This record gives structure tokens, C-alpha cells and sequence, in this order.
């Protein structure tokens, strides 16, 4: 890590509004879609 | 009334005998032919990756 870093890292968190159920939901659908091909 | 009835009596024993295996063969043929199906399903992993990616990582 010689030179110094334009940026200090900060956490990609930019979606803030991440509800558990939406996330669920996506994984639910994207298993249905690879069960049935 | 003598003859016939005596030939099917000697016949008897041995016709009994031999359905008696016959119905010993079909229910072995039963048992023989019974077999256990394991399935398999898609794995998980696959879909967990697949979510992984979807996600753009």
C-alpha cells in the first residue's frame, strides 16, 4: 500500500433502504427460476 | 361315476402343489421388483451463488 490514497474506504452501503422481505422476495424468485429450468 | 372321478382325485395333490409355487413365484416376482428411487434435487449452493451474482459482486 505505498502512495498515499486519494479516498479512505468507507462502507459501499448506498442503498439504504434494504427491507429483509425484498430480499427474500429476490432470492425466492431467482431459486423458483433456477428450480424450474 | 368310477373312472374320471378317480383320475381327478389322483390329480388333485400334484395341481394344488404346483399353484401353490405359482403363487409363491408371483409374489417373490413382488417383492423382487420393488426398488428404492433416491432422488436428487439442486443443490443450493448454485442458487446462492447465482443470487451472489445477481447482485453484482
Amino acid at each position: 500500500i505505498s502512495g498515499v490514497s486519494p479516498l479512505l474506504y468507507f462502507p459501499p452501503t448506498t442503498t439504504s433502504t434494504t427491507n429483509r422481505e425484498d430480499q427474500i422476495n429476490k432470492n425466492t424468485n431467482i431459486a423458483i427460476q433456477m428450480i424450474k429450468r | 361315476d368310477i373312472m374320471v372321478p378317480s383320475f381327478v382325485y389322483n390329480k388333485l395333490p400334484v395341481i394344488h402343489f404346483l399353484q401353490e409355487k405359482r403363487a409363491e413365484q408371483k409374489l417373490r416376482r413382488v417383492l423382487d421388483e420393488t426398488y428404492t428411487e433416491w432422488t436428487e434435487e439442486l443443490d443450493q449452493a448454485h442458487v446462492t451463488d447465482a443470487i451472489t451474482r445477481s447482485l453484482n459482486i
